[PDB]
């Protein structure tokens, strides 16, 4: 009926607009991004290289180096958004966090799940595996004193073997405006 | 019996004739295309409408897997060999064999800057030698075993023989 | 070394073999092509006249 | 359900749900793409686009445009294939494994070739 | 001096073995695709040739 | 026809009924002379069934 | 002789050139001048920094859980969170150093001890 | 191509190519500023208001006002002209050179007293 095209063609003219209005809210962002990036990347530097020094000196047995006598766990941490409108994002690492899963249960650890934004968790509350904890109200803008709890929260459950054998990041790695991926590194051991 | 649908976006894209395949069809043809024809594009229908999706949704995602990547590539390629220019009609015995480059995915080693050209002399230098696979095509219609093993005998040669206007000779 | 430098002198003898075979099948080609499109030449005269 | 028996409609049911919510998703789906649904219509849109190609089939015209023979798939066999599709037992095959297809044995040999 | 002007050429040498296996690969291929473009210019040469008798006739 | 496109993909047979349909300035009048232009390969041979 | 960065965990944050830098780790307070050996330190909890060059007056700075790191030819220091001087707040200092939570009385305190007290 | 030359057909396909870009770029020059671009893009947008500019003419109806004589610009010399400018051969002159030109002849007089 024309009353209602009318309406419609007015609904999706207005979407126009307010999409292309985060599409470029979205490529402010990403330059802000890669600079505290560039910003946070001379101290990770820094602290591998005197970080590579002391292990140089060390004779090595600290906790975080050495495998656990028998791999009863291991620790995922999955990161994602609290916003919503980012696309595949989070599909590709929840997806690749299931893969991760399949091989860890497959060597014979059940993973135990620390989840970073509000989508993820929205997602492990649907499918009926649990978090151990969760953080969510800074997915867009990540602060130091956010990733001194996490990396604390993650330590102390691999140092209390209730605690990990091994852990994980799942997360997507930027490497162009054009390109990124879901990656899974080890942590630890 | 069938449409050509002939679609602007295409025309305007420069995809000339603008074939739009899916809403093109032929309801009749099929029964009467000669069979070395209908050997080569038996499949090449459904190709092109599964790489027409398989762009829509993949210019749109940051990456695929090496299948999907090889299917979008073979693709983008058959779009550049199907192409044509205007008052140059090819005779069927010149169309088959520019098909055969394509299908058989001996375009695979060509970038989609050169495919246009690189089919444009390949038939020019099958019409100068080794002119028994149009002869045989024309004489007998049928793409004969003897006449693809001395095609892609042929390919071959003439894939070292060429140089694409950006990066090395093809293989 | 030796070895090395041999292989090095065999390589380039045999691109310079190989690639004279390249540029001969070339001059073969040029003319192939060449007679091609002066046939194509006539074929278009013929046409006008 | 008193002439076709309980099994056939309910599964006939089901099906047309929730290719009707898949429907009533399109005006989102067309705009966002898949993923800005919520994970319980994501969940139900996966299925529902499986459905869809499932309910195509290689018939015996077709086989003078496609050259491949044509299939017949018993009611049973039908019931079946859509009663276990509903219920999610298909859900990690791909969309392109059942496009025209002729029952649940050669929807099997289809995701192999895959 | 002499020993250890013998290690030094020894590892020099091989060094430079690598090295010459390498320029022998890369100097092969370099005369390859050289002839390979040449031949295609000349083709192309002749192609325009045979288009400059076709509109001069 | 003599097209790559159309041969391949949309065969016309003899006494097919084939609908070049489209929008303005898209070359359907281009296909239409390729297809009659294409013919004279045929023409010059001097029997009615080619 | 010597170049001094002052570096925290998201920031390249102070960098000129040295030749007199001092810092307070958990062996003790030590100096470090144009020609130094190669040291690893790491600093106190309440911790401070005075940093001096041959081209002008000295420089007063506060650090949270910092990091050392000296060759003779470049020094770098590594900090979770650092407060200069002229942008330390004396009544939030003192309210910090008065906290219960032990972090937030040890930043406190060198929020302190970079205003010089 | 085939009732203009393969030159002509060429060059206006790249000044399109060039404005295509630099209209959909617009859109971050306005709500970002020239900053936000790269170094690739901004050496387009350069190209592109140059060219934009460059399409400008002092023409017969404006001699009405400037007393200056309008211009005609031969087809060969346009082609040549935009050829040299979207190949980037005048990037080192300012926006302000290209406006109300009379062709390449004019553009280098106006670009030497500017």
């Amino acid at each position: 009926t024309l009353r209602e095209l009318r309406g419609r063609i007015r609904s999706a003219g207005s979407i126009k607009k307010i999409t292309k209005a985060q599409e470029l809210i979205a490529t402010s962002r990403i330059a802000k991004a890669q600079a505290r990036v560039e910003a946070a990347r001379p101290y990770a530097a820094e602290i591998t290289n005197m970080l590579t020094e002391l292990a140089g000196a060390s004779a090595l047995d600290h906790p975080l180096l050495v495998e656990r006598k028998q791999p009863k766990r291991a620790g995922v941490l999955v990161v994602s958004s609290d916003r919503g409108l980012c696309g595949a994002y989070n599909a590709n690492v929840l997806r690749r966090a299931e893969e991760l899963f399949s091989l860890l249960r497959d060597e014979g650890k059940d993973p135990v799940l620390y989840v970073v934004g509000r989508k993820a968790l929205g997602y492990f509350s649907f499918r009926q595996r649990t978090v151990v904890e969760s953080w969510t109200g800074f997915s867009e803008r990540p602060t130091y004193e956010n990733a001194r709890e996490i990396a604390d929260t993650l330590v102390n459950a691999f140092m209390a073997g209730l605690g990990v054998d091994e852990l994980h990041i799942v997360f997507t790695e930027f490497r162009s405006m054009l390109s990124q991926t879901a990656v899974a590194r080890r942590a630890a051991p | 019996d069938g449409q050509c649908f002939l679609e602007s976006d295409l025309f305007n894209q420069g995809v000339r004739p603008a074939i739009n395949v899916g809403v093109s069809v032929s309801r009749v043809g099929g029964a009467a295309q000669i069979k070395a024809m209908k050997e080569v594009a038996g499949s090449l229908r459904l190709d092109l409408s599964q790489y027409r999706e398989l762009e829509a949704f993949a210019a749109f995602a940051s990456d695929l897997d090496a299948a999907s990547k090889a299917q979008l590539d073979r693709g983008a390629r058959l779009v550049e060999l199907l192409k044509q220019p205007q008052y140059s009609p090819l005779a069927v015995e010149e169309q088959v064999v520019a098909i055969f480059l394509g299908t058989q995915g001996h375009l695979d080693s060509v970038p989609v800057e050169d495919v246009q050209r690189f089919e444009s002399e390949l038939l020019e230098h099958v019409k100068a030698s080794h002119s028994d696979i149009f002869d045989g095509i024309r004489e007998t219609k049928k793409l004969s075993e003897e006449a693809e093993e001395k095609l892609v005998s042929v390919i071959n040669e003439f894939k070292k023989g060429f140089q694409a206007s950006d990066g090395s000779s093809v293989v | 070394l030796a070895d090395a430098d041999a292989m090095h002198a065999k390589a380039l003898a045999d691109a310079k073999a190989e690639s004279e075979k390249v540029t001969e099948e070339a001059k073969q080609d040029s003319e192939r092509i060449a007679a091609q499109l002066s046939e194509q030449a006539g074929s278009e005269a013929e046409r006008i006249k | 359900p008193a002439i076709v028996g309980d099994e056939h409609y309910r599964v006939a049911q089901e099906v047309i749900r929730i290719l009707q919510r898949y429907k009533d998703l399109q005006d989102i789906i067309a705009i966002l793409g898949i993923d800005e649904l919520s994970e319980e219509d994501k969940q139900l849109v996966n299925r529902a686009r499986r459905i869809e190609r499932f309910l195509s089939q290689n018939m015996m015209a077709a086989e003078q445009f496609t050259g491949q023979p044509g299939s017949t798939v018993p009611l049973k066999e039908t019931i079946e294939a859509f009663d276990k599709l509903t219920k999610g037992e298909f859900d990690h095959l791909p969309e392109q494994a059942f496009f025209l297809i002729g029952g649940l044995d050669d929807l099997a040999k289809k995701a192999e070739s895959l | 001096a002499e020993r250890e002007a013998m290690l030094a050429k020894t590892a020099a040498d091989n060094r430079k073995s690598a090295e010459q296996v390498a320029a022998a690969q890369a100097d092969y291929e370099k005369e390859m695709a050289e002839a390979r473009a040449q031949a295609s210019a000349l083709r192309d040469e002749a192609r325009a040739a045979g288009r400059s008798v076709v509109d001069e006739k | 026809t003599g097209i790559k496109a159309i041969d391949a993909m949309t065969p016309i047979g003899r006494g097919q009924r084939q609908l070049i349909i489209g929008d303005r300035k898209t070359g359907k009048t281009a296909v239409c002379v390729d297809t009659i232009l294409n013919q004279r390969e045929a023409w010059l041979t001097g029997d009615p069934k080619q | 002789d010597l170049n001094v960065e002052i570096v925290a965990v998201e920031r390249e944050l102070w960098s000129g050139p040295a030749t007199f830098v001092f810092t307070r780790t958990t062996a003790g307070e030590i100096g470090i001048l144009p020609r130094h050996i190669p040291l690893v330190a790491q600093l106190v909890d309440d911790a401070m920094v005075r940093v001096e060059r041959e081209g002008e007056d000295d420089l007063r700075i506060a650090v949270d859980g910092g990091f050392l790191s000296v060759t003779e030819e470049t020094v770098r220091i590594l900090v979770e969170n650092a407060q200069f001087e002229s942008e330390i707040d004396a009544d939030a200092a003192k309210e910090d150093a008065a906290s219960d939570d032990e972090r937030t009385a040890a930043w406190g305190r060198a929020r302190l001890r970079a205003l010089g007290q």
